[PDB]
């Protein structure tokens, strides 16, 4: 597996789903199959969901992801009182399913900005683009996109951009990131 | 399997990405292959028909794995430890931008990651090994070089 990261509002954009959680149990289940003999196992965590910010009507209930790292599996702290922000994709009534370069971190990690950000802020943004920079120095293509600099300023993924930041359209079509509201 | 209980092992290039000619996928691909014949006594042959132990290919979104990519960016690929049918295989999201060099997303670079795990390796957390899941080695191609935790992970299993 190999990821690119991303920021909370790119995670949170692109998810079907975002949710507060705590993962209960764990166990091993085949969904399938392959096209010769040979069956492909997924990990279930079941799950409580605490809180939806984004996704379905129906409570995600079970989480899937892969038994290896080597296809994005990730693993959650389980009984472990220990509780997550998930985001990930809907699959079908109460089901979804994560990989190791989903953005899914512990609750307690977050900002008080990132919190409240889930509530409207970054679905504002979700019109703007988010590019990380690789190296000083690195330029906005279109005036809808904000430059992610986290990497390149700290060598921190979760770093200030991330924690307080959101890139949001600005009257005009300009992108810009803030610092915010709420 | 953590090991494929062979020597001599096979791979297809099975389709191609709009991102770059076939030549240029080919050279990638064999490159990254290299980086693991240099340091054990495997030694991979190509197939341009039927099935290959490893079989490599380019897929978007659902692409029937139960293992469905997820557009651009977050995850880039993913590969299968060794095994019969799917196990061994390498597949890469073309909702990236598949690039010769770190203008989009390198294609050598992440074919070398992922068939450390094709070859039984797991992921390294250490920042500077291939073996780490974000971006392994993150610029120098012209001097990329595996680390020494790769090596010994991949002589652990291949002498
Ligand atoms: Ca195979
Ligand atoms: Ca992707
Ligand atoms: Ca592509
Ligand atoms: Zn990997
Ligand atoms: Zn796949």
């Amino acid at each position: 597996c190999s990821c690119s990261p991303v920021h909370p509002q790119q995670a949170f954009c692109n998810a079907d789903v975002v949710i507060r959680a705590k993962a209960v149990s764990e166990k091993e289940v085949d969904s399938g199959n392959d096209i010769y003999g040979n069956p492909i196992k997924r990990i279930q965590y079941e799950i409580k969901q605490i809180k939806m910010f984004k996704g379905p009507e129906k409570d995600i209930e079970f989480i899937y992801t892969a038994p290896s790292s080597a296809v994005c599996g990730v693993s959650l702290d389980v009984g472990g009182k220990k509780e997550y922000l998930i985001a990930g994709k809907a699959e079908g009534d109460g089901k979804m399913h994560i990989t190791l370069c989903d953005f899914i971190v512990p609750w307690d990690t977050l900002s008080t900005t990132q919190k409240k950000s889930l509530n409207h802020r970054y679905q504002m943004g979700c019109e703007c683009k988010i590019t990380r920079c690789p190296m000083i120095p690195c330029y906005i293509s279109s005036p809808d996109e904000c430059l992610w600099m986290d990497w390149v300023t700290e060598k921190n993924i979760n770093g200030h951009q991330a924690k307080f930041f959101a890139c949001i359209k600005r009257s005009d079509g300009s992108c810009a990131w803030y610092r915010g509201a709420a | 399997m953590p090991k494929w209980r062979k020597t001599h092992l096979t791979y297809r290039i099975v389709n191609y990405t709009p991102d770059l000619p076939r030549d240029a996928v080919d050279s990638a691909i064999e490159k990254a292959l290299k980086v693991w014949e240099e340091v054990t006594p495997l030694t991979f042959s190509r197939l341009y028909e039927g099935e290959a132990d490893i079989m490599i290919s380019f897929a978007v979104k659902e692409h029937g794995d139960f293992y469905s990519f997820d557009g651009p960016g977050h995850s880039l690929a993913h590969a299968y430890p060794p095994g019969p049918g799917l196990y061994g295989d390498i597949h890469f999201d073309d909702d990236e931008k598949w690039t010769e060099d770190a203008s989009g997303t390198n294609l050598f670079l992440v074919a070398a990651h992922e068939l450390g795990h094709s070859l039984g390796l797991f992921h390294s957390a250490n920042t500077e090994a291939l073996m780490y899941p974000l971006y392994n080695s993150f610029t120098e191609l012209a001097q990329f070089r595996l680390s020494q935790d790769d090596v010994n992970g991949i002589q652990s299993l291949y002498g």
